[PDB]
RNA sequence: UUAGAGGUCUUGGGGCAUCUCAACCUAUUCUCAAACUUUAAAUGGGUAAGAAGCCCGGCUCGCUGGCGUGGAGCCGGGCG
RNA sequence: ACCUGUCAAACGGUAACGCAGGUGUCCUAAGGCGAGCUCAGGGAGGACAGAAACCUCCCGUGGAGCAGAAGGGCAAAAGCU
RNA sequence: GUCUACGGCCAUACCACCCUGAACGCGCCCGAUCUCGUCUGAUCUCGGAAGCUAAGCAGGGUCGGGCCUGGUUAGUACUUGGAUGGGAGACCGCCUGGGAAUACCGGGUGCUGUAGGCUU
């Protein structure tokens, strides 16, 4: 309609960045390896994550690296989780979405997606996240004159649903 | 229900909202209080500092001293004033921040009478320069910065109209570090990487790039310095010209005020009759239609 | 005995009052204090540096010396019975302007320049002040109005 | 062997008998403890009021 | 084992309650305070009654143990076990010490500080003690049941009829006419308030 | 720290498609604090109620300083 | 010989082998300055992952932390890096 | 009638949700050659000007929560001073002065300083 197409250019769902996170209980050697399968999919170098207390049943220590995560944002993100969407064959469920208008969900092979297995490489997997968002969604995250962004400019756990059905022609079952 | 509301009444009870400036962002306290404050033992005497701010399409700068029920501007230069001095485009780039600190500068010692015994330094150059006050003369105009909230990093704009303003002729304490032409590596300063941001040829040097790249990207990146004429073979004589504009002629004119017809452009509060007749009429639209089911 | 700690029963005294909290307003830092002004001296517990001791808070004293950040202030302290005139270093949180000197000084110009009315008018004035008199003789009206007769009431044993 | 600990009994009556004195009020007063570089500067002011004393009975 | 209530009578100490500050008290010997039909609506039991205090002492928890003990017991025989509604309105919370009971331990008045021994509860002139709320026709039992009470307890008591609504704070004789108005909506054994402060929506569904 | 009431996600339980309890939440309710408090007395403590004051004119300074700035000091004069 | 809250009777001072506690240290940083961040907790999501691993959004007046006991103070802080 | 930059007092200014926003501005917004900083030009820094008031921001609204202010509570509670007052005591009354705080019920919902615009 009129009020949609007035609309368009700054109520518009995109998204603000992927989020991929690959986390073993180890450390060394072992999430070396994750940090380069991250460096393949990506193109970006990954950062490590640390343990904030110590558990025992676990194996963690406090202030061990244990994960690795990389962000990524713009075109390239829309082609990562075109790959991701198209390992799960374009298949949710309507719990995967978050009440704040996000969604994730997991590739248990990192082969599959894009490269090619190496004797040297391992198995990991890893998970992704969808953080969407609107155009004026920068201005919780400014220094100067920061404010929130309205109770209608946010996303609800509907409409993160439809922009999924709509644009990668997705299903959701319950 | 399922969990504990946190913002509950005894929250708001006990709530203490902070200051209105802190609340919309604008003000850090902990640099204001370090930046405005005089010495006791310096009664009366005001202290000043330049108010560099740079909005998305203006650059905005001011010489302020505090007082108790609030700060008194003794002088401001805008952004948007220097197309009278021949700048007609680029008006929040680091070219037209050297301008308006200079034209702040000019300003500020012509109201002074200073201005004659004062010239700061007319053929620009990057390197670092400081006023030094002339025996019998009166003294140098001494200014602090006041960056905001601004991200003090080399090249930072409030560094270009702080270069414009000691240039212009005011003693500001600085550092040759935190201009364009710094190197991080080295630890040197090249006045000459400084001289050219001043002169905008950065931005010369982006209109070729694209010129020769791409024609299309560069009509949309500058579509208003095409239709200005602003060729980037002519950046450099444009900023000399408008300096010198500036020296000759600093003095604002005001706008003259028009008088207009009052019209309300906001809806006026309700009145009490009006907030009491509203529910009286809200209860009586309830029951009719409840009895009319 | 109880210690002998500078800060001792000090809990309620130099707390913030309720919803106060947080940066300290800059006009107290913009008050200007001269040499022979009377000020108040009242510890403010988010200011650590300067802080002057529990038995001056609450005590007026005037100003003998200005520093950059503080003020040098003679406040009479009694000890066991002689009063003496100690000289206390306090930084400028813990002071404020006394309204009372304020007040006195407003009086003077008043009676001066109605002393100089008074010159110029050929008239008398009168400029000290004096106690409440006893109320002056008045009438009272009824309006045709009986006065309301009270009465005692019965006594009630409530819950 | 016990005895008594303490006690301000009886001092206010001691105080009082001699009177609670108000410190002595000088029309001048010391500068000590005022800002040195504050003596250092009003010292060379009243050094040098002889200069002047011309312009003074002129005046 | 328990000395006489006599030795702890006069509220001459300040509230000394169970805190960090005093450990290892003994629990209270009175543990329930409401007692009878708890469950009872507004409606069904409008007569309230009130044990007074005419003193300014402190009752030990075993006195208001007893006194509830045996106002109960004879309100079932003469109104039934759920004709009536007991609520002790003390709770014991002001600890009383003692000194040790008396070679290897220092005896007199050194560190005499003493032990936590039992809970008293400080009890004011004109504060109620116990109420309990039944029909109108069972007045002449409620007197009873709180005049065979007052022998557990020390000092002097009354026994009052309020002229509020059962246990709640509104006066009987305007009830009726606040619950028709909506003014006063029932809710378990009490009552609430509605004002007409809060948003409209909350009077339409009160209205609907 | 006492008691009912209205809802429900329930890594809860019990009697048996389940249903009641317990848990949690919400709005109420009884009773409290020397080492708790939004509020907050009475009686307290400090200061001031002029000639060492007030108002004019001038001089000095190496301190402070856009400035005829500010602050302090000093010299005259007037006002009971 | 010292320190915290209370006693203590709303200035200060105030006793008992009164009550509740702490001290004879610890730190090249946990001293100083600058910059950039926001903490406890909770809700909703995400492969292995579960009451507790890590990633993301939201709420969060401080309910965390500031080495020692306690009181005060503190949020583009005095907290973290 | 409003806004912007810098503020003073720091909720009558905050919080939740809805409506409206002319013109300047403030923004959201477009981009990464240079300055600068990142896992990520998201933030920060820089160069802009195709679009948009959806958001921030402003004004209004809600028998709104909070906040401010006033009634009530109440001359109640408490309290200076007094008596060869009462009472076995606990405690209470009176004379002489001062004098509160919830619940409950109303009203209000930023004022303003310096400088510079728009309302032509």
């Amino acid at each position: 309609q009129d009020q949609g197409e007035k609309e368009n250019p700054m109520r518009e769902l995109r998204i603000r960045k992927l989020c991929l996170n690959i986390c073993v209980g180890e450390s060394g050697d072992r999430l070396t390896r994750a940090a380069k399968v991250l460096e393949q999919l990506t193109g970006q170098t990954p950062v490590f994550s640390k343990a904030r207390y110590t558990v025992r049943s676990f194996g963690i220590r406090r202030n061990e690296k244990i994960a690795v995560h990389c962000t990524v944002r713009g075109a390239k993100a829309e082609e990562i989780l075109e790959k991701g969407l198209k390992v799960r064959e374009y298949e949710l469920r309507k719990n995967n979405f978050s009440d704040t208008g996000n969604f994730g969900f997991g590739i248990q092979e990192h082969i599959d997606l894009g490269i090619k297995y190496d004797p040297s490489i391992g198995i990991y997997g890893l998970d992704f996240y969808v953080v969407l968002g609107r155009p004026g969604f920068s201005i919780a995250d400014k220094k100067r004159r920061t404010g929130c962004i309205g109770a209608k400019h946010r996303i609800s756990k509907e409409e993160a649903m439809r922009w999924f059905q709509q644009k990668y022609d997705g299903i959701i079952l319950p | 229900g399922f969990v504990k509301v946190v913002k509950n009444k005894a929250y708001f009870k006990r709530y203490q909202v902070r200051f209105r400036r802190r609340r919309e962002g604008k003000t850090d306290y902990y640099a204001r209080k370090r930046l405005v404050i005089q010495d006791k033992n310096k009664y009366n005497t005001p202290k000043y500092r330049m108010i560099v701010r740079v909005t998305n399409r203006d650059i905005i700068c001011q010489i302020a001293y505090a007082r108790i029920e609030g700060d008194m501007i003794v002088c401001a230069a805008y952004a948007h004033e220097l197309p009278k001095y021949g700048v007609k485009v680029g008006l929040t780039n680091y070219a037209a921040a050297y301008c308006t600190g200079l034209l702040l500068a000019r300003r500020l010692l012509n109201r002074f009478g200073m201005d004659k015994i004062y010239e700061g330094q007319v053929e620009v150059n990057g390197g670092e320069y400081n006023v030094e006050s002339i025996d019998g003369q009166p003294g140098a105009f001494t200014c602090y910065l006041d960056a905001g909230l601004a991200r003090t990093t080399t090249g930072n704009k409030v560094f270009g109209a702080l270069k414009g303003a000691v240039d212009g002729g005011l003693s500001i304490p600085h550092s040759t570090k935190r201009f364009p032409g710094y190197d991080s590596e080295s630890k040197e300063f090249n006045a000459e990487v400084h001289r050219k941001h001043i002169m905008g040829q950065n931005v010369a040097d982006y209109m070729r790039y694209l010129m020769e790249e791409d024609e299309d990207a560069y009509k949309k990146q500058f579509s208003q310095y095409i239709k200005n004429n602003v060729t980037p073979d002519m950046m450099e004589e444009m900023y000399k010209k408008a300096h010198a504009a500036i020296r000759e002629n600093p003095v604002y004119e005001k706008k003259p005020k028009r008088e207009v017809k009052k019209k309300r452009w906001n809806r006026p509060k309700m009145s009490l009759a009006q907030k009491k007749d509203r529910v009286a009429q809200k209860k009586a639209s309830f029951l009719r239609a409840q009895e009319r089911a | 005995t109880n210690t002998k700690g500078k800060r001792r029963g000090t809990r309620y005294m130099f707390s913030r009052p309720f919803r106060k909290h947080g940066v300290v307003p800059l006009a107290t830092y913009m008050r200007i204090y001269k040499k022979g002004d009377i000020v108040d001296i009242k510890g403010m517990g988010t200011v650590q540096k300067g802080m002057p001791h529990k038995c001056y808070h609450g005590k007026t004293g005037r100003v003998y010396n200005v520093t950059q950040h503080a003020v040098g202030i003679i406040v009479n302290k009694q000890v066991k019975g002689k009063i003496l005139a100690k000289r206390i270093n306090v930084r400028i949180e813990h002071i404020k302007h006394s309204k009372s000197r304020d007040s006195f000084l407003k009086r003077v110009k008043e009676n001066d320049q109605k002393k100089k009315e008074a010159k110029e008018k050929g008239t008398w004035v009168q400029l000290k002040r004096q106690p409440a008199p006893p109320r002056e003789a008045h009438f009272v009206r009824t309006n045709g109005k009986e006065p309301e007769l009270l009465e005692p009431i019965p006594y009630e044993f409530m819950a | 062997a016990k005895s008594k600990n303490h006690t301000t009994h009886n001092q206010s009556r001691k105080w009082h008998r001699n009177g609670i004195k108000k410190p002595r009020s000088q029309r001048y007063e010391s500068l000590k403890g005022v800002d040195p570089k504050f003596l250092r500067n009003m010292r060379f002011a009243k050094k040098h009021n002889k200069k002047g004393l011309k312009k003074m009975q002129a005046n | 084992g328990r000395r006489p209530a006599r030795c702890y009578r006069y509220c001459k100490n300040k509230p000394y309650p169970k805190s960090r500050f005093c450990r290892g008290v003994p629990d209270a010997k009175i543990r329930i305070f409401d007692l009878g039909r708890k469950k009872a609506k507004v409606d069904e039991f409008p007569l309230c009654g009130h044990m007074v205090s005419d003193e300014y002492e402190q009752l030990s928890s075993e006195a208001l143990e007893a006194a509830r003990i045996c106002a109960n017991k004879y309100m079932v025989k003469s109104c039934g076990k759920d004709g009536f509604h007991i609520r002790v309105r003390l709770h014991p919370f002001h600890v009383i010490r003692i000194n040790k009971m008396l070679d290897r331990l220092q005896t007199g008045m050194r560190g005499a500080f003493g032990k936590p021994q039992g809970t008293v509860a400080r009890v004011h002139i004109g504060q109620v003690i116990m109420s309990i709320r039944t029909k109108l026709q069972n007045k002449e039992h409620v007197i009873e049941a709180l005049r065979r009470a007052k022998f557990k307890f020390p000092g002097r008591q009354k026994i009052h009829i309020s002229k509020k609504w059962g246990f709640t704070k509104f006066n009987a004789d305007e009830f009726e006419d606040k619950v028709a108005a909506k003014r006063l909506i029932p809710d378990g054994c009490g009552v609430k308030y509605i004002p007409e402060r809060g948003p409209l929506d909350k009077w339409r569904a009160l209205h609907s």
